[PDB]
């Protein structure tokens, strides 16, 4: 009865942000990214290109409730590289990666095709 | 009349669910429904502040 | 208004049987219809998420919410006086977890380390230095655990395989099996953690945590273990299978032989019976000093054969690494499970003759052989005589009858006690007195 | 009534308006066994009427 | 019918191949 | 003008019945009848 | 409804499958449950111990 | 193996010793002690305490 | 002739001829 | 600083499934591109059903709920629909959905197989797998019966139902031979060779790897018949690379906004 | 003054549950008695009655 | 009652395959040659055409009407 | 005697042929303790060890010594008696079609299966039981582990793409009865919509939802606290017309109108709900293994073997050495291996010939692990998992103890009129008891002000 529907974990709600910038004040250049209706699936592949990154110190990812679709990314980089840029290259790179992989995909499949 | 409405009675706001786990909840917390939270009150005295 | 987040509430379950079965409650509402609770506060409550039944009773007075918020609460409701020791300890698949996270042999990478960082709500934001730098940086599950208790606490306990031929001789500041729990300033050195030391027990790391650090820190420490220990699991992973079950196919003559030489000592112990040699013991008659060897024999030869089964499992089998964490099960299962279930008692006694002089009619009249009178040869993975299947039938529905018995005798015993001393105080005078005013003790407990 | 929501999450589903006010109005589904609060204006009125009757 | 064919081959298999029966997880009662 | 048209029990004849009249089938004579689907939007989500 | 081939039970709103067996009492499905006792006719010879006989011949 | 503590065991014991006499603790010891008319029915006895 | 070893499929041949022959609720 | 260059090579093209193996690549990436295929796939599927006489002996839902799994084909539908939630019109406009009709009923002796054949679709290249086999079995109707309904179809992915959900089972596997030591084996020899294992029969697992890491990702996606494999794998990376594009969009506004 | 529970609703939920039922026997003795020998499976009980199935209450 | 139109655990559809898996069934082959003739791979969905109980039939015998 | 029986069937054989003939006899209770009962036919008379040489008698087979809900249970020897006795008696609570025909039936709390699939191997017992023909449960893909933390005290982990897919998806039907009958010379009741006008008793609800003739029609939705008959009975009239209970939620599926014994207009509806597995729905297997569904995830997240298999369901590991079930364990393994071969398997409690080693053998055969247990992934990073979790198809039930049929709260509702106290019972809308234990812990915390809100406040406020 009680059952939530199905739209809820994707679709944004009136009022509810997308992404949300929140610095914390224990270390310098450190802030929380929170997502809001997203899963693993925007998460990891985040979490593994930071890590890829030298200048960034720390980065991962976490699901406060596996029920609420929400996840907080902590990001810390060096004093001399904030993180907000950190996080723009990140996404940048994996999507001209996603766009290459594509590319390739979709040649090597037109070449198999009586070839 | 004493065993029965004077030592154990039958009180109101009160609820009755079945339980499972989740770990992701503190010691201090309770994960009760929209249902039960809906239909149940709280008096509380209003304030300026 | 209604009932919203961060309202006190008194989350109790029916049968109320002690002081800890009734603390309140932070509201947290959720989608789904179904109550939820820490699994660590799953103890005092004896609950099991099997379609139990938790009754929700919501005060309308800030008096009583105030009231409630400071008597009857998770966290400060930790220690029971009874025993004087933590209620809520970790007993389930999380203590097994924690103690292979805590072993000598675990090792974990820059990106595991981050990604257990993030479920700990008291770190100081500052990676701790890896545990071994080159060839790479390599972390150790103690090394991570020890950010995970608060500050500086300091206990000793001992581990559930721990030789007692260890403490004597020399290595006892450096054990080789990783045993001899050693924390200092809220940082574990040695040991593997177990109930021991995690569970409910006196002395326990949550219990010094409680006494030295304040509720709501044992509160953070509680759901740090857990946040980082069941999320560490999802690398780690635990199961129970065949493979787990299975003998390296020497246990299996091993088994067999000790079976076999009980037979005969009780065949050879029942022929001098007849033929009028064993003398009666002290104390008791010729059938009961006879029973009382059979039995003594029976238990001999299946406490050999437990503990061959157990000296011939492996470090990867899945049932001694629960029993060894204590979490759920014991040494007794696992030898009844693979090398011998054991003999079949009913009231305190071997199975009866039910006929005339006989126990079942397979069997011959005058047959007080092991396995003619409840003695279970085979084991649970090998599948039981119909025999046997029958005697243990019988001896579970005996269990049953007892409990029944129990559940219903125990709660008029616990109505006389609470009846009787309902109005006893410690009044202001420092003494111990009751409704007459008549002093019972001066001061309370002596 | 019966109504049927045209705009929002819950377009398509049909349901009979339970509690309606100035702003909002309850209507409870017909397929899912859960009554929801939409606002009035995502409510279209669609009616079953039977014509003829001879 | 071909269920009962199947079990009637197994059953004469079982009886044909009586070469050795050497196997750990299984054990009888011997009484006397 | 709807006069309340009723299925038979085993006939699974259509039926008249009206208020204050017995419950019986046209034809045979039983005591067994049931209603007919109704007229409503029935809408699902096939879910 | 005895030794009725399939067919009529099919027809009759009903499946031959029904172990049958028991009573309809305003449309309810009414079993009578199988009590037992002791046998009568047989001499039995108990010790009852909580009494002042030692042994008693109950027939 | 069990484990309670002693303050508990000897509250009991002097309470079940204060008057001198070993007071039962069924409804034959307690409600012989001059507590009141309104403590005995609830224990047991109803009526006759009433 | 005596069913020596081939007795497991003929075992039960006479159960379901009992149950044929006798339903479960026989008895009532 | 900066991402990778990633290559791949398809060992099997056929009209059911495609085995392709990505190299050079993060294993986060391979595990999300996998939960892609199966969740976020955007797909046509029955999500609307409006009965109006059903004298079968099923419940009234479970009709609906059986339309609800049969497949559809949107080899170039599904791309240009668009989802009904952000539609701007009233009603199941065909410019945003796709209009089914059944009408069934048995007149003759024997009884009826009211198949997937019956969904006598408006538009002519979204229908029911039968082009090129049984078909999809919905009810068995007997004489007396009848099932009257129309229902309509829209575009979802399988994150919200299971309707929308193409693959039928996703084969991923990385390091076959355990080098990696990513799982322990307490036996290794009682254990068979996988069938990406380039290993010996002699060997049991390879060696040892400490500077080594996760690549040769292996996939086998198996289409249910609605979306071909390659398609499944293309929509796939489009709606993965658009996510990231609208992540990086919000990202930008709240940093200028701050 | 007569006994009670001898005709009880046929419990339709399951066909097994319908089997157990129209099979199920019932003893005379009081209900919740401090006594534990009729309640014990006792060896006669070979092959007539099932050894496992049964309440787990206080019947 | 009915033969389900997706395996629950894979999803393959598997309800366009019953009355084929009877006819293979009848025809010459057995269980385990005809389900990897149809198709079936993986054990998952091997036990739809396996566990799967027809009970339509029965209900069809109760005919409403003639 | 054999050859003569496996005709039967065709020509005319039966049992009274085997009485007859004097091969079988019927040994009361009485007289079996006189009499040397043996086993087996072939095990126990070969020559050995001179143990008595002198049977009477012998068995048919040892396994007939179950009943009814202990015969289902594979290997229940494998397994320790209480858990036995747990399955037999949570079996009879298995949903599921309880009988062929009941669409035509109207009792009341009836609930049926969608897809009730049949136990992949099966005891040569339940051939005669009729279980096969009408089952209660469904063949699920269980691995025995523990995932993520949400089935670690006796719980579960459900896919929720199964489930859309309409996995243990049942109904659940609520029938009710209600005539007219003459209540007195001026008292009479009678069918009829109770209008805003004339009908001075009348309740808050909507009444046009049904026809004119006061009976709901089929395929109408309806709600709690929803009128379902239009009667009203002449002092004018009073609406004494019964409601649906509140939180059921359920469609009308047909209505039958009638006449009793009396002559009067006798009326049945039946309200069917179909009940979406969802978090708190107990279930249980063949061994005692009962449970409810902590949580449930879409297949995206759940873990995955090396080809797209995703468990279906994920019991706590620790539940198999305290319990000591290892009959659950053979039952997974024998069903892994007839799913790989492609036939039923056979479960028969004593056979001395269904091991495990020749069970492991047989499944070794088709490239999985001997003792069954797979390499799975974690389904959020897609990292294996160290340990080599067991996984493989086993047969589950359903109970009917659903979450929202015990579900309950309470605000100020109605109030009994003997003793101004709440009312008793999920249906009638009442209150929990307070007992006097929950008061004696009260005590033991001392929380004197809460205890008096609990008894006076919030139970029956009066000066
Ligand atoms: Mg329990
Ligand atoms: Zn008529
Ligand atoms: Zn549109
Ligand atoms: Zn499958």
């Amino acid at each position: 009865m009680n059952a939530p529907p199905a739209f809820e974990s994707f679709l944004l709600f009136e009022g509810e942000k997308k992404i949300t910038i929140n610095k914390d004040t224990k270390v310098p250049n450190a802030c929380l990214f929170t997502i809001n209706k997203e899963d693993h699936t925007l998460g990891n592949i985040i979490k593994s290109q930071l890590l890829k990154d030298p200048q960034v110190l720390f980065a991962g990812y976490k699901v406060p409730h596996p029920l609420e679709h929400k996840i907080i990314i902590r990001v810390q980089t060096t004093p001399d590289y904030s993180p907000q840029e950190a996080f723009t290259n990140a996404i940048t790179d994996l999507i001209s990666e996603l766009s290459l992989l594509e590319e390739r995909f979709r040649v090597a499949i037109k070449d198999k095709q009586e070839g | 009349r004493v065993r029965g409405n004077l030592m154990g009675k039958r009180v109101d706001f009160s609820a009755r669910t079945v339980i499972t786990p989740d770990p992701n909840l503190s010691i201090d917390q309770v994960g009760v429904p929209r249902s039960i939270a809906a239909n149940m009150t709280f008096a509380e005295i209003v304030t300026p502040f | 208004r209604h009932m919203c987040d961060g309202d006190i509430v008194i989350f109790n379950r029916q049968p109320t049987l002690h002081k800890m079965s009734m603390m309140g409650h932070r509201v947290r509402i959720l989608p789904w219809s179904t109550f939820r609770l820490n699994l660590s506060v799953t103890t005092p409550y004896n609950a099991d998420f099997d379609g139990d039944e938790m009754n929700l009773h919501l005060p309308q007075s800030l008096e009583t919410r105030a009231e409630i918020q400071e008597l009857a609460m998770v966290p400060r409701m930790i220690v029971t006086p009874q025993s004087n020791r933590p209620v809520m300890g970790i007993v389930q698949d999380t203590l097994t977890a924690v103690r292979k996270f805590t072993k000598r042999d675990v090792f974990l990478e820059r990106g595991e380390v981050m990604n257990l960082l993030m479920f700990l709500s008291t770190w100081d934001g500052k990676v701790p230095q890896p545990a071994i730098l080159k060839p790479r940086p390599l972390w150790t599950g103690k090394q991570i655990f020890s950010l995970i208790i608060p500050g500086h606490i300091n206990c000793i306990r001992t581990h559930s395989t721990h030789p007692d031929d260890e403490d004597s001789g020399p290595y006892k500041h450096i054990s080789p099996g990783d045993t001899k729990v050693v924390v200092e300033n809220g940082e574990l050195i040695m040991g593997i953690l177990c109930k021991k030391s995690l569970g409910t027990s006196a002395g326990s790391l949550v219990h010094i945590s409680y006494l030295e650090m304040g509720h709501d820190i044992t509160r953070l420490f509680y759901s740090n273990i857990q946040t980082v220990i069941n999320n560490w699991l999802l690398i780690e992973g635990h199961t129970i299978g065949i493979g787990d079950s299975i003998a390296d196919s020497k246990t299996y003559q091993d088994i067999q032989n000790t079976i076999k030489k009980a037979k005969q000592d009780v065949i050879e112990v029942i022929e001098k019976a007849h033929n009028n040699e064993l003398e009666p013991t002290p104390g008791n008659t010729l059938r009961q000093t006879f029973e009382n060897q059979v039995n003594r024999i029976l238990n001999d030869a299946r406490d050999k054969t437990g503990s061959s089964a157990q000296k011939s499992l492996s470090e990867y089998n899945n049932f001694k690494s629960m029993v060894v964490s204590g979490a759920k099960g014991s040494k007794i299962n696992i030898s009844q499970v693979i090398a011998v279930v054991g003999q079949q008692n009913v009231e305190g006694k071997r199975i009866p003759f039910g006929f005339k002089h006989r126990t079942l009619p397979h069997f011959i009249k005058d047959d007080y052989g092991p396995e003619s009178r409840g003695f279970v040869e085979n084991s649970y993975l090998a599948g039981l005589t119909p025999t046997e299947f029958f005697f243990h039938a019988m001896g579970g529905r005996e269990g049953l009858i007892d409990t029944a018995v129990k559940t219903a005798e125990t709660g008029y015993i616990q109505r006389r006690l609470i009846k009787s001393m309902e109005s006893v105080m410690v009044k202001y005078d420092a003494t111990v007195r009751n409704s007459i005013n008549q002093v019972v003790q001066l001061r309370y407990g002596e | 009534q019966t109504v049927r929501i045209s705009q929002g999450p819950y377009k398509g589903y049909i349901g009979v308006v339970k509690d309606a006010t100035e702003s909002t109005a309850r209507v409870e589904l017909h397929s899912t066994c859960q009554t929801i609060s939409v606002d009035r204006q995502r409510l279209t009125t669609v009616g079953s009427r039977r014509p003829g009757g001879m | 019918e071909w269920n009962i064919v199947e079990s009637e081959k197994a059953l004469v298999a079982e009886s044909h191949n009586m070469k050795n029966q050497q196997m750990d997880p299984f054990t009888r009662r011997q009484c006397k | 003008q709807q006069p309340m048209i009723y299925i038979c029990g085993e006939c699974h004849t259509e039926n008249e019945i009206k208020s204050r009249d017995p419950i019986r089938c046209r034809e045979c004579g039983y005591r067994i009848m049931y209603k007919k689907r109704t007229k409503r939007l029935v809408v699902f989500d096939a879910r | 409804l005895n030794g009725l081939t399939d067919r009529d039970l099919c027809e009759l709103n009903e499946c031959p499958l029904d172990p049958g067996g028991y009573f309809i009492i305003n449309g309810s499905e009414k079993v009578l449950i199988a009590q037992e006792k002791m046998a009568t006719n047989t001499v039995y010879v108990f010790a009852k111990k909580d009494s002042k006989y030692a042994y008693t011949g109950e027939c | 193996g069990s484990y309670v503590n002693y303050r508990h065991l000897a509250l009991l014991c002097d309470t079940m010793t204060c008057r001198g006499h070993l007071m039962a603790i069924t409804r034959h010891g307690v409600n012989r002690q001059d507590t009141g008319p309104l403590m005995k029915c609830s224990f047991e006895e109803t009526v006759d305490v009433l | 002739e005596i069913t020596p070893d081939l007795w497991q499929e003929a075992c039960w041949i006479v159960i379901s001829s009992y149950f044929d022959e006798k339903g479960l609720v026989r008895q009532q | 600083p900066y991402a990778n260059q990633p290559t791949v090579r398809i060992t099997e093209l056929t009209d059911e499934n495609v085995k392709f193996i990505i190299e050079n690549t993060d294993l986060a990436v391979a595990n999300s591109i996998r939960r892609v295929f199966i969740a976020e796939v955007p797909i046509i599927a029955i999500d609307w059903v409006q009965i109006d006489a059903n004298s079968s002996v099923l419940h009234d839902e479970f009709i609906a709920h059986r339309l609800g799994l049969i497949p559809l084909t949107s080899d170039d539908i599904v791309d240009k629909l668009q989802y009904s939630r952000d539609c701007t019109c009233e009603e199941f406009c065909p410019e945003c959905s796709v209009e089914f009709t059944l009408d069934v009923r048995c007149n003759e002796d024997q009884t009826r197989h009211v198949t997937s054949r019956d969904l006598i679709s408006n538009s002519p290249r979204v229908i029911p797998v039968t082009s090129r086999q049984d078909d999809i079995l919905i009810v068995k109707l007997r004489k007396g019966q009848e099932l009257r309904l129309r229902a309509y179809a829209k575009k979802g992915f399988g994150k919200e139902h299971a309707k929308w959900n193409p693959t039928a089972g996703v084969a991923f596997e990385y390091d076959p031979d355990n080098a990696l030591r990513h799982t322990v084996y307490p036996k290794p020899e009682e254990w068979p060779k996988s069938e990406y294992s380039e290993l010996d029969e002699d060997e049991s697992q390879a060696p040892y790897d400490p500077n080594g890491k996760p690549e040769r990702f292996y996939y086998n996606v198996e289409s249910c018949g609605s979306l071909r494999p390659e398609t499944i794998v293309l929509s796939a990376l489009s709606g993965l690379k658009k996510k990231l594009s609208d992540l990086q969009t919000q990202l930008s506004h709240e940093i200028q906004s701050d | 003054q007569a006994r009670a529970g001898v005709s009880q609703v046929l419990n339709r939920l399951t066909f097994a549950s319908t089997l157990s039922h129209l099979r199920r026997l019932n003893s005379p003795i009081g209900r919740d008695g401090k006594l534990a020998k009729p309640r014990q499976l006792h060896n006669t009980l070979w092959g007539m009655v099932c050894p496992a199935e049964t309440p787990e209450g206080h019947a | 009652m009915i033969i389900p139109v997706r395996c629950f655990t894979c999803g393959k559809i598997v309800g366009n395959k019953w009355e084929a898996y009877l006819g293979l069934l009848q025809a010459e082959y057995t269980e385990g040659d005809a389900l990897d003739a149809l198709g079936l791979k993986r054990y998952c969905c091997r036990r739809m055409l396996l566990a799967h109980v027809d009970l339509i039939e029965k209900l069809l015998n109760y005919a409403p009407l003639e | 005697h054999i050859d003569q029986l496996k005709e039967r069937e065709y020509n005319n054989y039966s049992w009274q042929d085997l009485v007859a003939s004097g091969v079988v006899e019927y040994i009361d209770t009485l007289e079996e303790e006189t009499v040397m009962l043996a086993m087996t036919p072939d095990d126990l008379q070969e020559k050995e060890v001179a143990y008595c040489s002198t049977y009477t008698h012998c068995e048919i087979h040892p396994s007939m010594i179950l009943g009814v809900c202990a015969s289902i249970i594979p290997f229940p020897d494998h397994n320790q008696s209480p858990r036995n006795t747990y399955q037999s008696a949570m079996g009879k609570q298995a949903m599921g079609v309880y009988i062929t025909n009941f669409h035509v039936r109207m009792d009341t709390l009836a609930h049926v299966l969608y897809y009730p699939q049949k136990p992949l191997v099966t005891t040569r017992s339940m051939e005669y039981l009729r279980f096969r023909e009408l089952p209660a449960g469904i063949n699920s893909i269980v691995a025995i582990a523990s995932y993520t933390g949400y089935n670690q005290e006796d719980s579960v982990i459900m896919n929720r793409s199964a489930v859309d897919r309409g996995f243990f998806r049942s109904v659940f039907y609520r029938s009710y009865k209600e005539q007219e009958s003459k209540k007195g010379f001026d008292q009479e009741e009678v069918f009829e919509k109770p209008t805003r006008e004339t009908c001075q008793g009348m309740r808050h609800a909507i009444y046009d939802k049904l026809d004119d003739d006061g009976l709901i029609a089929p395929g109408v939705r309806v709600s709690g606290d929803d009128v379902i008959i239009g009667k009203t009975v002449t002092l004018t009239k009073r609406d004494c017309s019964t409601f649906l209970r509140t939180s059921e939620t359920g469609i009308v599926d047909q209505v039958m109108v009638t006449l009793n014994q009396e002559g009067y207009k006798f009326c049945k509806i039946r309200v069917r709900s179909v009940r979406i597995p969802q978090i708190g729905d107990k279930f249980a297997s063949r061994h005692g293994q009962k449970g409810t569904c902590g949580i449930q995830y879409r297949q995206e997240d759940m873990p995955f073997t090396c080809e797209g298999i995703t468990p279906d369901i994920i019991i706590n590991p620790h539940a198999i050495p305290s319990r000591m079930t290892i009959g659950h364990l053979i039952e997974c393994l024998q069903g892994k291996v007839s799913a790989n071969k492609g036939e039923i398997g056979d479960a028969t409690p004593f056979n001395d010939a269904v091991n495990v080693q020749k069970i492991s053998n047989l499944l070794s055969d088709y490239g999985y692990h001997l003792r069954g247990n797979e390499v799975l992934y974690n389904g959020f990073t897609g990292r294996k998992i160290t340990s080599q979790i067991f996984i493989g198809p086993t047969y589950y039930q359903r109970l009917k103890h659903m979450v929202d049929d015990k579900i309950h709260s309470r605000a100020r509702g109605p109030i009994q009129i003997l003793n101004r106290q709440p009312m008793e019972g999920r249906s009638r809308d009442g209150g929990l008891r307070f007992g006097e234990m929950e008061r004696d812990c009260q005590i033991a915390h001392g929380a004197a002000q809460f205890l008096r809100e609990r008894l006076f406040e919030a139970s029956d406020p009066y000066q």
